[PDB]
RNA sequence: AAGCGUGUUACCUAUACUCUACCGUCAGGGUUGAUAUGAUGCCCUGACGAGUAGGCAGGCGUGGAGGUCAGUGACGAAGCCUAGACCGUAAGGUCGGGUCGAACGGCCUCUAGUGCAGAUCUUGGUGGUAGUAGCAAAUAUUCAAAUGAGAACUUUGAAG
RNA sequence: ACUAAUCGAACCAUCUAGUAGCUGGUUCCUGCCGAAGUUUCCCUCAGGAUAGCAGAAGCUCGUAUCAGUUUUAUGAGGUA
RNA sequence: GACGUAAGUCAAGGAUGCUGGCAUAAUGGUUAUAUGCCGCCCGUCUUGAAACACGGACCAAGGAGUCUAACGUCUAUGCGAGUGUUUGGGUGUAAAACCCAUACGCGUAAUGAAAGUGAACGUAGGUUGGGGCCUCGCAAGAGGUGCACAAUCGACCGAU
RNA sequence: AAAUAUUGGCGAGAGACCGAUAGCGAACAAGUACAGUGAUGGAAAGAUGAAAAGAACUUUGAAAAGAGAGUGAAAAAGUACGUGAAAUUGUUGAAAGGGAAGGGCAUUUGAUCAGACAUGGUGUUUUGUAUUUCACUGGCCAGCAUCAGUUUUGGUGGCA
């Protein structure tokens, strides 16, 4: 609200808390980003480096429907089985019943390694995966297949 | 008019209430506030400043945090009192059966501990059943993992996160990042 | 409503009062000052007017009697510290004096009710001054000119200095 | 009466006006602190003025008391006044400006009924 | 010497030092098995208190909103004046008196076009200057009668 | 020079509340803390950024990994 | 604590006892004046203002760090590996309120210029300090466990 | 075609908006008076009273107008009209006054103002039993004695 603003208890003080000789202009320093290279080169080489300049190739008429590659880590692989089934499928590891993750219809595309999955059997549904997630869950007895 | 070494009227810099207005997150430290007082028990007194810390100060713990503080020997059967939320975890699937004194407990968390049989308690409960802190144990959660701590101490040659929205190339990725264009940080 | 409540009432109940550690110890009093010696009035009705102590009260006061026949002062109390102490001195072992303390001279039982809103002594005060005085005239004549001296009033005369004149 | 006190010592009891609140009549009375760079009275000058402080903060048990002792209340009607009925020590009573003549009367009576002192009785007459 | 050089003591006084009271801040504490209006309260101890720019905290006030006091008021609301009173350190609050005529308060919160001595500030108004400067170029007016309450200024006449 | 009392570029309206590192002003109280005019860079010297000095929010602990200090011992200096 | 065999008393963790007058303008308050001393005219620029520096004849009213998009730190609250109802729909006492789906936003993974790759040897590692707890210990103290955190050496991921 | 925009026009409904220097420039005969050759610029000005019931009539004055009377709840509502602030001004009163005045500390002098306790009050025979027909104390101001804290000024004794 306005009545807990600084200005209500800077009312009576003659600079309103912007000092005398300071004398609070309008813009003493410049507009924007202005003097990043000549009067606030410290402050853009010290706070913000690596501003000016080429870096990497122009992508021309970039979509973010081709990069749409979420990860999902092994941890949380067994978040995508239903809370009420995940314990069913936890208890009694059965190599002819595994249950079916499919991690791409919740939207998934990349199946990572952050490892340590229960060694149960499990089917995996991914688009792409990483070397090491392949082999914990091979080590848990489950198996991976490219769905596209 | 003598000379002064230290700041005159300084203030210890601690909190001593929590400023936040909750009556019963008052409670709690009105409880704890007497038991602090009234008893010899360091513990108290851990807690009771505990209970004042902000929320970025207080951060969750998970339940996977309460099992490895378990794994711990000698630590199987104490309790563990978290000062703050617990939120449950989905890295961890097999939870080791015990009671835990929070002041808020996530529904996930309280899911996660209840069917794993443990048993999920607050400070009050705690009070009562340990006053000077029988067998306990005192979580805290990490703090420097926190999203504004990646800034802090910003500088050249430290190893820190910019302060940037849009996180990519062209975006701070030019002269003064790399070596082959003006400088390296 | 008009101001809304204070909640913290102050203690509507007084607390008592801490035990006191003082006593009433007796007053003790100035070697100028001797049973029989001869006082000057400083302050009251009778400035100036010198006077004989007699007895020191309970009420740390002094009981003098400037024989009433020869200075009108009759016999009166006065405080210890509004008297100058003369060096002269009348011997007194021959004056009953017990019977004058506190109560005897207990002004009156006065209230309210009566109230002197618009403005006579009792025979025992006259006759008891003249018992005391008995002694007094009757040993006061042996040495002579006290009678005058005690008669006349005393002031501080130009040039003189009361602190290098010795009483 | 009221309870016993200690002595009320109000320790500054000149009221502080402003500076040159006479010599401009656009200055008003009100204090206003004296901010100025150069104002002899912010700079606590001899012979100037002299600026509230703390130290002239009255004595906590002979705060908000008046010269009788009492705590006044500001009572607006009957149904206010009972509140004040054991607490007659301490808090006398205050007849609001606002409040009628014909509800004085009623109000008097009534305090005045149960000892609770009023320090404006003399208000609001009629004769 | 009431000058100079020197020394002896006596003495005078800072918001300095000591002690005391009071205030505020800070710190360290005490305070719940029928004990206290039930805890940001109360109480104890100690040390401090200069201050521009500046920071922060606690408060006072103004316009309006939600709630409450079954609040105040034509037997007199608001407003205004008040070398009348009280309260608060203070911002201010409250009362008493007069004018006055129709609405307005207290508290918990909410909100903002929220507090003026300045900006050669704006608008309006009023002053000292001040019954002052000024109403002095164009040669010039005078008498009488009439009208009229009133005639240097109007007529009319006579003159110039 | 003159171009409607306006002229080394008229006047009127708008863009326009043009821009200002420059001048003036910036409205209640109390309480606590409380400076700086120096480093470096800048077409920089009436200004900024950055470090420094200050406040606040605190956080981790509980007499120390301390100190505008001295002693002891051991270095260094090239001023008087 | 003292004096007292003791009972008690006391100058021992802060003043009592007695007495007198008055009970009102007496004390005191406000205000005016006088007297002693002191006080330069305020705001601002300034190293420096009473300035022979500038603004200010006076009074009333108006009058200046606001709002917003996007954020940073801090704080509070809700939920918490999720979170966000209010683009929209259903509803309604109708701009309110209530309810709701999918998406989408931020987060959960980083790195590289990009192609791409993508985080446990170990009890998620070791070492040191580490509140707290636990075992013994009357007590210090000794051990065990030691989250947060601080430093470092590691280990894994991306890039060269 | 619809979903969309709409500070113009017409109608309608609302507001945590403004409240006569505000809000449209314009609450009122406002784009009016007025200024400018012209393009254009462009104000100020709301409120008697319920009702004009808008002061008949008498008297002074030439008349305005005054004094009355009167209407009116009010004329402290008379169209120069709700309330009517300050600057500024007059009258009366109070005070002061040797080239300023004003302010602070302190007090006199004058003017003026709140208050006790004048309490059921430690009770006392009511005229066919709730008036205690004399009360306890604090309200102000002081004095004395004994003490305590701080301190000052001395007289003495003993000892080294």
């Amino acid at each position: 609200p306005s009545r807990f603003t600084k200005t209500r208890k800077h009312r009576g003080h003659v600079s309103a808390g912007k000092g005398r000789i300071g004398k609070h202009r309008k813009h003493p320093g410049g507009r924007g980003m202005a003097g990043g290279q000549h009067h606030h080169r410290i402050n853009m080489d010290k706070y913000h480096p690596g501003y000016f300049g080429k870096v990497g190739m122009r992508y021309f008429h970039k979509q973010q429907a081709h990069f749409w590659k979420p990860v999902l880590n092994l941890d949380k692989l067994w978040t995508l089985i239903p809370e009420d089934k995940r314990d069913q499928y936890l208890k009694s590891a059965s190599k002819e019943t595994a249950p079916v993750i499919d991690t791409l219809a919740a939207g998934y595309g990349k199946i990572l390694g952050k490892g340590r999955i229960p060694n149960v059997p499990v089917i995996v549904k991914a688009r792409f995966v990483s070397k090491l997630a392949e082999e914990k869950i091979r080590a848990a007895g489950g198996v991976v297949e490219l769905i596209a | 008019g003598i000379d002064h070494t230290s700041k005159q009227h300084k203030r210890s810099g601690h909190r001593t209430a929590p400023k936040s207005d909750n009556v019963y997150l008052k409670l709690l430290v009105k409880l704890y506030t007497f038991l602090a007082r009234r008893t010899d028990a360091p513990f108290n007194k851990v807690v009771l400043k505990a209970l004042f810390l902000s929320k970025i100060n207080r951060p969750p713990v998970s339940v996977s945090r309460i099992a490895r503080a378990l794994k711990q020997e000698g630590a199987a059967n104490k309790t563990v009192v978290v000062v703050g939320t617990v939120t449950d975890d989905a890295r961890i699937f097999e939870f080791p059966k015990t009671t835990v004194a929070a002041l808020r407990f996530t529904a996930g968390a309280r899911a996660k501990i209840v069917k794993a049989g443990g048993e999920c308690i607050t400070l009050d409960q705690l009070a009562v059943r340990a006053p000077k802190g029988q067998n306990t144990l005192i979580l805290r959660g990490p703090r420097n993992s926190r999203e504004a701590v990646r800034h802090f101490g910003m500088g050249p040659h430290k190893g820190k996160a910019p302060r940037i929205l849009s996180t990519g190339r062209k975006f701070e990725r030019a002269r003064g990042r790399r070596r082959s264009k003006g400088f390296k940080v | 409503s008009a101001q809304k409540a204070p909640k913290w009432y102050p203690s509507e109940d007084v607390a008592a009062l801490k035990k006191t550690r003082k006593a009433a110890r007796p007053q003790k009093l100035r070697a100028s000052l001797v049973p029989g010696t001869v006082l000057i009035l400083l302050a009251g009705r009778f400035r100036g007017k010198r006077v004989v102590y007699l007895k020191h009260l309970e009420d740390n006061t002094l009981l003098i009697s400037g024989p009433f026949k020869v200075n009108g002062v009759p016999l009166r109390r006065v405080n210890a510290r509004y008297v100058i102490a003369t060096s002269t001195k009348v011997s007194v072992e021959g004056v009953n004096v017990e019977k004058f303390n506190v109560e005897y001279f207990a002004k009156e039982k006065l209230t309210k009710k009566e109230k002197k809103e618009a403005k006579e002594i009792k025979a025992e005060r006259v006759e008891d001054q003249k018992v005391v005085d008995k002694a007094l005239i009757a040993e006061i004549k042996k040495t002579p000119l006290l009678k005058q001296y005690l008669s006349a009033s005393f002031s501080l005369k130009n040039g003189d200095k009361p602190h290098m004149l010795k009483f | 009466a009221s309870l016993p006190h200690p002595k009320i010592v109000k320790k500054h009891t000149k009221k502080f006006k402003r500076h040159h609140s006479d010599r401009y009549h656009r200055v008003a009375e009100n204090w206003r602190k004296q901010k100025g760079i150069d104002s002899v009275v912010r700079r606590r000058f001899r012979g100037n003025i002299s600026q509230p402080k703390i130290g002239y903060g009255s004595n906590k048990k002979t705060k908000f008391l008046s010269p009788s002792g009492h705590k006044t209340f500001l009572v607006a009607n009957v149904k206010d006044l009972e509140t004040l009925t054991m607490h007659t020590k301490t808090y006398a009573a205050e007849i609001a400006h606002n409040i009628s003549a014909k509800n004085r009367v009623v109000i008097l009576a009534r305090a005045k009924a149960l000892g609770i002192k009023v320090t404006n009785p003399k208000g609001r007459l009629a004769l």
